[PDB]
């Protein structure tokens, strides 16, 4: 069982963000390097080996994108959402989680 | 002031006897308010719309929609001929003449200390007696006989207003029926609703109707410079326009030199311009599309000796695609010959009372159609167009289930001798409201002898006694003459669909609201 | 089965909860049932007197 | 009536609708909502139980 | 001087007795629909729609109250669904009985508690007693106690027919969806049978489909409305132009640019719809959207594509046909993939008139064999009704098939206890010997009811009943009277078990237990203090 922050979506900074596409097939470019940015991250997932994580809740940034989702899904691993920061102390010392 | 400490606050109750014969006689209300609109006698009812307009009719489920009522019992059978008018044509004054019935010798055994159970149980049995019945009595169709098809919806007219010009809808009802027979994959359906169009212009006279062998749009040409007349058009239907819109994006183009405005506007005439070339690759005549075209669109179609229609209803381009056959393009560049409505026939654009009209007509094998309707006025094009769309529903009857029944009360007074001489072995509490129902079923020829003036005793005397004999057990009545007539000889005969759905309609009302022994008004929902 | 139960039931529980932390607390009990009020009466008369 | 295992409960409907059970004499108090300045010193007096 | 709440304080026997009252009013609606021969409820609002009905759940949560003891009878029955699925009228009667005769108790200056303590020594035993004196499982009887328990709960509703047509779509609706899993749990998950109302044709008219009705239309007419040996493609993403984030933005410096990233657009979709027809797939089923666009490109393949459904829906075809649901692209770092092997199957899809309406139906599936009905009445009336007493008949066979014992219906069981827990209390009849006698008494309100709403004869006809269940306990010789009850048609005891009358043994077995707690509730409410309301702060 893992505990996780971090955000399973699209990289943001805390500055703000524009991406242009100026070109054919940048647009292309934008699209799949998304993609494998978030796969990239399901992959560390997998490779440390957990089989259920909680997902703390986010109010910003989404907490775990479709994408994600369907990635995890087909990990097999089971994601439980909308963990409150009033939750943590009570699971850390239950799971024994950090 | 202290509040009483009360439960359900500010509602009523209403129990017992008072709501078992009272549902009854709101049964009895509604019925008697198209009670005459049964027989060939009928009169017309003018009834002044809430919205300003009138109606005037003599349809029973157009009168009885249009009252609006408080009680909650009166609600049901206004709902049942509504109900009625989706499943069959002219299933609906019997229906609410033959259930009040069913109720109204409902309220004598209330009264006579027999539980509701007995009453529903016995009238439940009785149906299925009255079915039963009536699938024995039937007569065979030869649905490919023209003169049968005629002889069946002359005879479902008659009762209407239109039938002073039988000789005028007849004919436009039966071709209308059989050109939207329409079969593509494996499933025969028979669609009179979405490509039988009834379109009307008031002036005129009803000689003057037809039905068009084709379709007709309210629409002008795009450009005066365009042919408004076609002998044999190559018709083309597209979905998307043929302007120049931004994408879905946030688009932002920098002009920083002297050429970069001009340029950009270059380039959105030019986009224009490839996009009418692409929709000209199969050599159309007539272009139809939904949205705007533009200017430069207008300016090439126009060179290319091409008419086009700017803003046509999706509703009717689905309408033209089953005349002409040909496909909807959304895409020019994905167009093929495959996509062209060939067979089509004329095109004009005529003028009528001061409007430009569009006509397709002619067409060599349409699988859609429109009737055009003329007349005085609004008010008789509204009474043709409403009996046309029943005389359209008739056929669809006969031709999916070919069965008929002899009319003109012959089938309720069968039935009813038929529950009859099975009731004598019923041996029990429920042989009394068993025999009941087959008196119910007096109920609708007693009518049809009311509505001519005629006797009520001698009719129904002589009648009742014709039915004991096996000679002949089609007897009816003469809305005409006023006298009994055999319907061998009258030859009205009605579709076994409408008598088997008025049976079960009639039944299953009377079930409902027999049940209701409390009524509890005043509360809210969430 | 109900709402109002289940919130009494809540409050039964913590009630019993603090009934332990007062033993660990203050590891010494007396007798209920009105043993220190009877007790209580009988003594401090005398002391008045 | 709420002193000892034969004492009975209280119901308490207060100005929204909410409708509680209680026998806690905490419970009771924070709902009874006493005006009273000299009275709500029982209030005060209940919290440090 | 008195208490200086702003509110008004009522105590003693004001408050207990308007709890009892406020109980009785509530008892006094359901009395009336007891039994196959209750009559049916009209509910009307303030606006005007009007509600037919003979649920007793439906009717009290439809029913607006104020008194808290009343608000407690409307979550009773809400529990009964939850616990039981067809027990929404007893539990009321039950649970008012017991609060209107321990009402006489402690006006005798009899303490509640002792009261209290009675009813819940006397529920445990009777259904101690209950579970000694069952009649049989589900193994003897076979079909015919799904059949018979099917007919007994539809007997009080308006489709108690005597035959049975729609007994037979109850069971075989139900065992057609048997699911197993772990640790012997044979499943049968009735909410998964899809229940469709129509104005249209007779009762005798209902449909049973093998497979599952699709509540949606194809659409655009040029579409086949009928596929033999489809291929079904479940997905959940939709088909249309191609937007861009919020984040992204396209901003040009090279006029030429502009048609082909404009362009791009429309391609980038075009390229997706292709490759799920690429696979062979004939019928296409999203839970978002087609555009104009997208839709060309069914029609031209000849395929079926149905847009704008519920996710439920389509989670319960993809599991019936064997498909997987597909959101988005995927396998191992491809491109467009659209998982070709995960397409299910159908013998036929074929959308259908439904009387002056379209429905689809996918029929048969080929992995679970679904299923679906498809109910007709004269009228909306019939039809809401008929809905709601499919879903109780479906529940009633689950708890067969779920817990394989049965009990006697008629009254039987309240009869055997009404002399049972009688012998009972001269056991351990010391001080609460009046609780027990009451607690048993009460129950004799059911046979007591069913009598008075049949129009039967009252204290003679439910003596007789009660005179055979005292003889199979106070005389030994196996009488084998314990199982009779009333015949409310004829006005005479009959045996239940060759009539056929049976009920899940947890229809009463629950019900005693909830009912009795309810009524414990409520028996310690003797204060009660009301504030003023806030309204205009």
């Amino acid at each position: 069982i893992g505990l996780i922050q971090f955000c399973l979506s699209a990289p943001k900074t805390d500055m703000d963000n524009q991406i242009v596409v100026s070109d054919y097939a940048q647009m292309d470019r934008v699209l799949r390097e998304e993609r494998a940015y978030i796969l990239n991250l399901v992959k560390q997932i997998k490779k440390t080996g957990c089989n259920v994580l909680l997902i703390q809740k986010s109010i910003l940034r989404d907490a775990l994108s479709d994408l994600a989702l369907h990635f995890l899904n087909k990990m097999k691993i089971m994601v439980i959402k909308d963990i409150e920061r009033e939750d943590i102390e009570f699971i850390c010392k239950t799971i024994g989680t950090k | 002031h202290r509040p009483v400490l009360v439960l359900s606050q500010n509602t009523k109750r209403e129990s017992g006897r008072k709501v078992q014969s009272g549902n009854i006689n709101a049964a009895k209300t509604i019925a008697d308010i198209i009670r005459t609109c049964l027989g060939p006698k009928s009169m017309m009812k003018m009834l002044l719309d809430p919205m300003g307009g009138i109606v005037m009719t003599n349809d029973g489920n157009a009168i009885l929609r249009e009252i609006q009522v408080q009680h909650p019992a009166a609600k049901s059978m206004i709902e049942i001929s509504r109900t009625q008018d989706e499943e069959v044509g002219d299933g609906t004054t019997s229906v609410i003449i033959l259930a009040g019935e069913m109720l109204s010798v409902a309220e004598h055994f209330l009264e006579q200390q027999m539980h509701p159970t007995v009453v529903i149980s016995a009238y439940r049995k009785a149906l299925d007696d009255m079915i039963s019945t009536l699938k024995k009595i039937s007569i065979p169709v030869d649905i490919s006989d023209s003169d049968m098809m005629l002889n069946i919806i002359n005879s479902s007219i008659t009762t209407k207003a239109i039938s002073r010009w039988s000789s005028l809808a007849c004919n436009i009802a039966l071709d209308a029926v059989k050109m939207v027979q329409f079969e593509e994959n494996g499933r025969k359906e028979i669609d009179i609703k979405k490509y039988a169009r009834v379109e009307k212009i008031p002036g005129g006279i009803i000689e003057d109707s037809c039905v068009l062998r084709g379709v007709m749009i309210n629409k002008d040409v795009t450009h005066p410079r365009m042919r408004r007349y076609i002998k044999n058009p190559r018709i083309v239907l597209l979905d998307s326009s043929l302007e120049y819109k931004k994408g879905e994006s946030q688009t932002d183009i920098e002009i920083t030199r002297e050429e970069d405005f001009t340029r950009i506007l270059q380039m959105e005439e030019e986009y224009i311009q490839q996009l009418c070339e692409d929709i000209i690759q199969l050599k159309p005549d007539v272009v139809i599309t939904e949205k705007g075209i533009s200017d430069l669109a207008q300016h090439y179609l126009m060179r290319a000796n091409i008419t086009a229609i700017r803003r046509v209803r999706k509703t009717d381009n689905n309408r033209i695609a089953r005349a002409c056959g040909a496909r909807i393009v959304s895409r020019p560049e994905e167009l093929r010959e495959d996509d062209v409505g060939t067979g089509a026939g004329l095109l004009e654009i005529k003028k009528i009372g001061d409007e430009y009209f569009t006509f397709i007509t002619d067409c060599k094998d349409p699988k859609a159609c429109t009737i055009l309707l003329r007349g005085a006025s609004k008010e008789i094009l509204s009474e043709v167009e409403r009996n046309l769309q029943d005389a359209m529903q008739v056929c669809r009857n006969v031709l999916l289930d070919p069965q008929l029944v002899p009319g003109g009360g012959a089938s309720e007074m069968a039935v009813a001798h038929a529950l009859t001489e099975k009731s004598k072995a019923m041996t029990g509490v429920e042989q009394w409201p068993y025999r009941a129902v087959a008196q119910a079923l007096e109920v609708i020829p007693r009518t049809l002898i009311q509505n001519c003036g005629a006797s009520t005793i001698r009719l129904l005397t002589s009648l009742r006694a014709k039915h004991t004999q096996e000679n002949c057990e089609t007897w009816g009545v003469n809305g005409e003459t006023g006298t009994l007539v055999d319907m061998k000889e009258l030859g009205i005969w009605e579709p076994l669909a409408v008598k088997l759905q008025t049976y079960k309609t009639a039944v299953e009302t009377a079930v409902l609201l027999l049940r209701i022994d409390d009524i509890v008004s005043g509360h809210k929902k969430k | 089965s109900n709402k109002l139960v289940i919130e009494e039931a809540e409050r039964s529980i913590h009630d019993a909860l603090c009934v332990i932390r007062c033993l660990v607390k203050k590891r010494a009990l007396i007798a209920g049932g009105g043993a220190p009020e009877i007790e209580l009466a009988l003594r401090l008369t005398e002391y008045s007197r | 009536t709420s002193l000892g295992p034969k004492g009975m409960d209280k119901m308490i409907q207060d100005g929204k609708g909410d409708v509680t059970i209680t026998n806690d004499g905490a419970t009771i108090l924070k709902q009874m909502q006493v005006l009273h300045p000299a009275a709500r010193m029982l209030v005060e007096l209940s919290k440090a139980q | 001087g008195p208490l200086s709440v702003f509110g008004d304080r009522s105590t003693g026997e004001t408050i207990r007795s308007q709890n009892v009252m406020a109980a009785a009013s509530i008892a006094n609606i359901v009395k009336s629909s007891l039994g196959p021969v209750g009559l049916d409820k009209m509910l009307v609002d303030d606006i005007g729609d009007v509600t037919i009905t003979n649920d007793g759940a439906t009717i009290l949560k439809l029913l607006e109250v104020e008194h808290p003891a009343a608000k407690v009878l409307c979550e009773l029955a809400d529990l009964q669904d939850k616990e039981v699925g067809d027990g929404t009228t007893s539990v009321v009667i039950i649970a008012a009985e017991l609060l209107k005769n321990a009402d006489e108790l402690v006006k005798q200056k009899i303490h509640p508690t002792s009261v209290i303590s009675g009813y819940r020594l006397a529920c445990k035993e009777a259904v101690r007693y209950i579970n000694e004196n069952l009649i049989v499982n589900t193994d003897e009887l076979g079909r015919d106690c799904l059949i018979n328990a099917a007919k007994t709960s539809m007997s009080s509703k308006i489709i108690g027919i005597n035959g049975d047509f729609f007994a037979n779509m109850v069971v075989d609706a139900v065992l057609a969806i048997k699911y197993t899993d772990i640790r012997g749990q044979p499943r049968y998950p009735v909410n998964s049978v899809n229940i469709l109302k129509a104005h249209g044709r007779s009762q005798m008219e209902s449909m049973l489909i093998s497979g599952y009705a699709l509540n949606c239309v194809v659409g655009s007419q040029g579409m086949p409305k009928r596929i033999v040996n489809a291929k079904i493609a479940c997905l959940d993403f939709s088909l249309q132009k191609t937007k861009m984030k919020l984040g992204v933005q396209v901003v040009i410096t090279d006029p030429e640019k502009l048609d082909q990233i404009r362009q791009r657009e429309s391609d980038i979709t075009k390229e997706r719809i292709q490759k799920i027809l690429a696979t062979g797939a004939n019928v296409i089923l999203t839970t978002g959207g087609i555009d104009d666009m997208c839709l060309k490109y069914f029609v031209e393949a000849g395929a079926m594509a149905v847009r704008r459904v519920l996710k439920r829906d389509l989670k319960r075809i993809a599991k019936a046909s064997g498909a997987t649901i597909l959101s988005t692209l995927a396998n191992l770092e491809g491109e467009e993939t659209f998982e070709a092997a995960m397409l299910g199957q159908a013998e036929e899809v074929v959308q259908e008139r439904i009387c002056d309406d379209e429905l689809i139906l996918i029929k048969n599936t080929k992995a679970r064999t679904s299923a679906s009905i498809i109910l007709r009445g004269a009228n909306d009336f019939m039809c809401d009704e008929m809905e709601r007493s499919l879903h109780d008949a479906l529940c009633v066979v689950k708890r067969v098939l779920e817990s394989k014992s049965v009990v006697p219906g008629g009254g039987a069981v309240e009869a055997a206890l009404s002399i049972y827990l009688e012998n009972y209390a001269t056991s351990m009849g010391s001080r609460e010997q009046l609780a027990i006698a009451e607690f048993a008494r009460s129950l004799l309100v059911i046979p007591n009811t069913l009598a008075v709403n049949a129009a039967q004869d009252s204290t003679d006809l439910v003596a007789k009943l009660r005179a055979f269940h005292n003889e199979a306990q106070v005389n030994p010789e196996r009488k084998n009277l314990k199982w009779i009850g009333l015949d409310l048609s004829n006005g005479k005891p009959r045996d239940n078990k060759q009539a056929g009358v049976f009920e899940p043994t947890i229809v009463k077995v629950k019900s005693l237990k909830f009912a009795t707690e309810a009524a414990i509730t409520i028996l310690r409410i003797d204060d009660l203090i009301k504030l003023h309301p806030e309204s205009k702060d």
